[PDB]
C-alpha cells in the first residue's frame, strides 16, 4: 500500500492573450490512490461545466488526470485549481500564473 | 458462425482421419471437442498460436495462418474414436461452434461366416425375430421393403473376453407371410447360411 | 483490440 | 472431473408448462453458459453469465430467461414453453478470465409436446438364441426389443445375474420409426447381447433387458383410460436352457 | 518511427458503496482511442478517437465483452488479494494491469509486455522473452504457480506477437494523419529575477507530439543537473504536449547557460541561450 502526493500544474492550452477564448487546464499527476477531488476556480469560486480525461497511469503505477474547461482570460480575473487527496491534510490551491 | 464439413464421415479401423472447419471471420483461439452419445462435448485440444500442437499423442491439430481455418488429425484409428466432433472458434471472448462432424469407424471383421437366424420369443407365443449376423463390414443393410417390416441398421458388438467382434442386424413383422429367407433379400447378402 | 489471454490471480 | 451437474437429465412436458433447467457447479467463481444443440445447427448460445446477478444473452435467447442468484447455480427457465424448444440443452463452465475454454455438462434431453395423448411407454420383449447359431458358431445372441414408445427418451441396459454388462452388447444408436410417414410416430429400438453357447447353456444364468423410459411426472395432467405413461422401467427376462 | 499500442486497466474497491470502480483505456502511442468506465451509463467500450468510429458493431460488441471480462477478473482479484495479505474488508484497494506491444519503423514486432500491480506496487509481470513470470513476494508466487499450470504465458505471447501488432498496424494506417505525425516543439526562453544575486532561466517546449522529449541544461559545454528542475510533460488538450526545464543561476552569468532540446521532430537538436 503506497501513497503518492499529486503534482499539480495550472496552465492554458494556447498562449494567452486577453479577450480570446482558450482552455484552462489543471493537470494532476504522480498520485496514488486514484480517488481525488479537483475543482477549477474563477475568482475563488467553483466553475461548474468542467470536464476530465479518463483515468490512466504511468510506468511507476501512479495516476494522471487532466481537468479542463473553455474560458476567456482578462487582466482582472484570477484562476485556480483546488485539489484534495488523502496525502494532503488540507486542500491545495495552485493559482494560474500567467507566465507558467 | 462456423461451417463444419462434412456432416458424417467414415473410416476403416487402423487408418488416418482428417477433419476441418471454415469461416469468413477471424478467430484467435481454436478448440476441438468430441461428443460421445448421451454425454456432452469433451475438450480435446486448445489452439492459440498459428502452428502445430499435440495434447493426446494420437491427436494433432493446427490453427490456420489466415485464422479462418483449422484441422484435426487422428492417427492409428480405433473403434472408440466414434463420436461427434466439433470445432469452436474464439473471438470477442465468445466461442462459436461448428455444426458437427459425425465419425463412425467401420470395424475389421476377422473371420466372417454370415448367416440368418430365427430367434423365438422367450416368454410368449409365436412372436419372432430374424437376426442377420457375422457378415463382413462391406455388407450394407436396407430397410424400406413393404411398410409392415421393420429392419434395423447394422451394429458391432465386441465380446471383450473372447477378442471377437461381430456385426448384426434385426428384422421382425406380424400375421404375414414373413420368414427369415425373405427378410433381408432386398439387401445384398453374400453366399451365406440359412 | 484488447487481450484474450487473461486469468485470475 | 468437470464439477458440473445438470438437473434434470430428461424432461417430458406439454406446451404451456414453464420448465426450469438447473446447472450446478462447485468451484466458486466461474463464467457459466447455456447452450442448445439441434441436428442442423450445432451448439447455439442461449444465455451466459460472468458472475452473480450478471447475465447476458447469446444468439438464441428469444423465449428463454436465466438466473444467477448465486455462484453455484445458473438456472435456465423455458419461458415460452413451446414445441420448437424441444432440444438437448447443455450447461458449460469457464474459468474467470478472458478467452478460457469452456467445459460442458452431460446434457438435458427436453421434449415439449403439443399433445400428451401421443405419449407411450415401451413394450419390452427378449428373444432367445437360435439352436442353429449355437451349433454353427458356439455362440448365442439374445435380442431385446422395445416397441411402441413416444418420445425417445429411453435407456436400454442388459443385466446378467443381477449385474449390468457392457461387453457383448450393441444397441441401435438411432431408434426406428414404426410409421415413417407419420410426424408423431411411435418408436422401436433393438439391442443384442451375445454370450458363449456354454454360458447360455448354463441354466443358473439369468438374463434381463431393462428399458428405462422417461415420461410424465406428478403434476402432468391425465384423463385417458390407459395407465398414465409415467417415467418407468419396463423389463423382459430369460433363463439359460440345457439346449 | 517506432509505434506502440497499450491498454491500461484500473480497478478500485469501495466496500459498502457497491461493486469496484473499473476504468479501461486504450492508447496508440500518446493518443487515447477507446475507453470503458463502469460508472457511466452505456456499459460499453466507447470511442475516443475519430479514426476508430468507423469500426463496425462486431468490433464494439467484442471489445465490450472482453473489457467486461477484464472487469470480472479484477473483481475476483481484489477479493483474492485482500485474503492473501489478510487485509480488512472495510478498506479500499487497487488493482492495475497494463499490457501491449511495440513495433519498429517497418512495423514488424519489436517488444511485448504485461505488468500487474496491487496497491501501486508490482505484483507479477511477464518477463521479456514472453515465456515466464517475475513474482515479487509469497502471495505472487501462488499466482505464478497457478498461471504456469494454466499455461497463461502461451496465450498472452500469441496475443502480443500476433493480434496486438496486426491491430496496431491497422490503426496506424486508419489514423495516418494524426498517428504518424511528428510535431516539433516551439521553443522559447524566459527570465525571472529571484534576488539581485540569483536568477531563473526557464526553457519552454510547446505544441509537440509525441510526448517523448529531452530537456537538458549545459554550462560552458559541460552539462549539469545540480540546480535543474524538470516538470512532467503535460497535455495541452489538443493532442499536443508541453514541458519546461529550469535552472537557478548567479545573475550576470546567464550567458554561460544553454538549453538543449531533443525530440524526433527535430532534424538537428536545438540550442537555446539567453542573449
Amino acid at each position: 500500500m503506497i501513497q503518492r502526493t499529486p503534482k499539480i500544474q495550472v496552465y492554458s492550452r494556447h498562449p494567452a492573450e486577453n479577450g480570446k477564448s482558450n482552455f484552462l487546464n489543471c493537470y494532476v499527476s504522480g498520485f496514488h490512490p486514484s480517488d481525488i477531488e479537483v475543482d477549477l476556480l474563477k475568482n475563488g469560486e467553483r466553475i461548474e461545466k468542467v470536464e476530465h480525461s479518463d483515468l490512466s497511469f504511468s510506468k511507476d503505477w501512479s495516476f494522471y488526470l487532466l481537468y479542463y474547461t473553455e474560458f476567456t482570460p482578462t487582466e482582472k480575473d484570477e484562476y485556480a485549481c483546488r485539489v484534495n487527496h488523502v496525502t494532503l491534510s488540507q486542500p491545495k490551491i495552485v493559482k494560474w500564473d500567467r507566465d507558467m | 458462425q462456423l461451417n463444419q464439413s462434412p456432416q458424417s464421415m467414415f473410416i476403416q479401423e487402423g487408418e488416418d482421419v482428417s477433419m476441418n472447419c471454415t469461416s469468413s471471420s477471424i478467430f484467435n483461439t481454436w478448440l476441438w471437442y468430441k461428443q460421445d452419445p448421451g454425454e456432452g462435448p469433451v475438450l480435446l485440444i486448445a489452439l492459440y498460436k498459428a502452428g502445430e500442437l499435440t495434447s493426446n499423442g494420437r491427436l494433432t491439430a493446427q490453427f490456420g495462418i489466415t485464422r479462418k481455418d483449422s484441422f484435426l488429425n487422428i492417427s492409428a484409428s480405433i473403434p472408440s474414436d466414434v463420436g461427434i466432433y466439433f470445432c469452436a472458434g474464439g473471438t470477442g471472448n465468445q466461442f462459436y461452434f461448428g455444426t458437427g462432424t459425425s465419425l463412425t469407424v467401420i470395424p475389421n471383421i476377422q473371420n466372417p461366416d454370415p448367416a440368418v437366424y430365427q430367434l423365438r420369443d422367450s416368454k410368449s407365443s409365436d412372436k419372432s425375430v430374424c437376426l442377420f449376423t457375422d457378415f463382413d463390414s462391406q455388407t450394407n443393410v436396407s430397410q424400406s421393403k413393404d411398410s409392415d417390416v421393420y429392419i434395423t441398421d447394422k451394429c458391432v458388438l465386441d465380446m471383450r473376453s473372447m477378442d471377437f467382434k461381430s456385426n448384426s442386424a434385426v428384422a421382425w413383422s406380424n400375421k404375414s407371410d414373413f420368414a427369415c429367407a425373405n427378410a433381408f433379400n432386398n439387401s445384398i447378402i453374400p453366399e451365406d447360411t440359412f | 483490440a484488447a487481450g484474450i489471454g487473461i486469468l485470475t490471480v | 472431473d468437470a464439477g458440473i451437474t445438470q438437473s434434470p437429465r430428461h424432461k417430458v412436458t406439454e406446451t404451456g408448462t414453464p420448465v426450469t433447467l438447473r446447472c450446478h457447479q462447485t468451484e466458486n467463481h466461474r463464467y457459466m453458459y447455456w447452450y442448445r444443440q439441434d441436428p442442423g445447427h450445432g451448439l447455439r448460445l442461449i444465455h451466459y453469465s460472468y458472475g452473480v446477478k450478471d447475465t447476458d444473452k447469446g444468439e438464441v435467447s428469444d423465449g428463454y430467461s436465466v438466473s444467477r442468484s448465486k455462484t453455484e447455480d445458473f438456472l435456465l427457465t423455458l419461458e415460452s414453453a413451446t414445441s420448437s424448444q424441444t432440444s438437448v440443452y447443455f450447461c458449460a463452465i469457464s474459468e474467470v478470465g478472458v478467452g478460457q475454454p469452456q467445459h460442458f455438462g452431460d446434457g438435458t434431453r427436453l421434449s415439449i409436446l403439443e399433445d400428451l395423448n401421443k405419449v407411450f411407454p415401451p413394450e419390452v420383449a427378449v428373444f432367445e438364441p437360435s439352436e442353429a447359431e449355437i451349433s454353427h458358431t458356439q455362440k448365442a445372441t439374445l435380442v431385446c426389443l422395445a416397441t411402441g414408445f413416444y418420445p425417445d427418451h429411453v435407456e436400454l441396459s442388459w443385466w446378467v445375474n443381477g449385474k449390468e454388462v457392457h461387453s457383448g452388447v450393441c444397441t441401435d444408436p438411432q431408434p426406428l420409426k414404426e410409421q415413417p410417414a407419420l410426424n408423431d410416430s411411435r418408436y422401436a429400438l433393438s439391442s443384442r447381447l451375445r454370450v458363449s453357447a456354454t454360458f447360455w447353456q448354463d441354466p443358473r444364468n439369468h438374463f434381463r433387458c431393462q428399458v428405462q423410459f422417461y415420461g410424465l411426472s406428478e403434476n402432468d395432467e391425465w384423463t385417458q383410460d390407459r395407465a398414465k405413461p409415467v417415467t418407468q422401467i419396463v423389463s423382459a427376462e430369460a433363463w439359460g436352457r440345457a439346449d | 518511427g517506432s509505434h506502440s499500442m497499450r491498454y491500461f486497466f484500473t480497478s478500485v474497491s469501495r466496500p459498502g458503496r457497491g461493486e469496484p470502480r473499473f476504468i479501461a483505456v486504450g492508447y496508440v502511442d500518446d493518443t487515447q482511442f477507446v475507453r470503458f468506465d463502469s460508472d457511466a451509463a452505456s456499459q460499453r467500450m466507447e470511442p475516443r478517437a475519430p479514426w476508430i468510429e468507423q469500426e463496425g458493431p462486431e468490433y464494439w460488441d467484442g471489445e465490450t465483452r472482453k473489457v467486461k471480462a477484464h472487469s470480472q477478473t479484477h473483481r475476483v482479484d481484489l477479493g483474492t488479494l485482500r485474503g492473501y495479505y489478510n487485509q480488512s474488508e472495510a478498506g479500499s484497494h487497487t488493482v492495475q494491469r497494463m499490457y501491449g506491444c511495440d513495433v519498429g519503423s517497418d512495423w514488424r514486432f519489436l517488444r511485448g509486455y504485461h505488468q500487474y500491480a496491487y496497491d501501486g506496487k508490482d505484483y507479477i509481470a511477464l518477463k521479456e522473452d514472453l515465456r515466464s513470470w517475475t513474482a515479487a513476494d509469497m502471495a505472487a508466487q501462488t499466482t505464478k504457480h497457478k498461471w504456469e499450470a494454466a499455461h497463461v504465458a502461451e496465450q498472452l505471447r500469441a496475443y502480443l506477437e500476433g493480434t496486438c501488432v496486426e491491430w496496431l498496424r491497422r490503426y496506424l494506417e486508419n489514423g495516418k494523419e494524426t498517428l504518424q505525425r511528428t510535431d516539433a516543439p516551439k521553443t522559447h526562453m524566459t527570465h525571472h529575477a529571484v534576488s539581485d544575486h540569483e536568477a531563473t532561466l526557464r526553457c519552454w517546449a510547446l505544441s509537440f507530439y509525441p510526448a517523448e522529449i529531452t530537456l537538458t541544461w549545459q554550462r560552458d559545454g559541460e552539462d549539469q543537473t545540480q540546480d535543474t528542475e524538470l516538470v512532467e510533460t503535460r497535455p495541452a488538450g489538443d493532442g499536443t504536449f508541453q514541458k519546461w526545464a529550469a535552472v537557478v543561476v548567479p545573475s550576470g552569468q546567464e550567458q554561460r547557460y544553454t538549453c538543449h532540446v531533443q525530440h524526433e521532430g527535430l532534424p538537428k537538436p536545438l540550442t537555446l541561450r539567453w542573449e
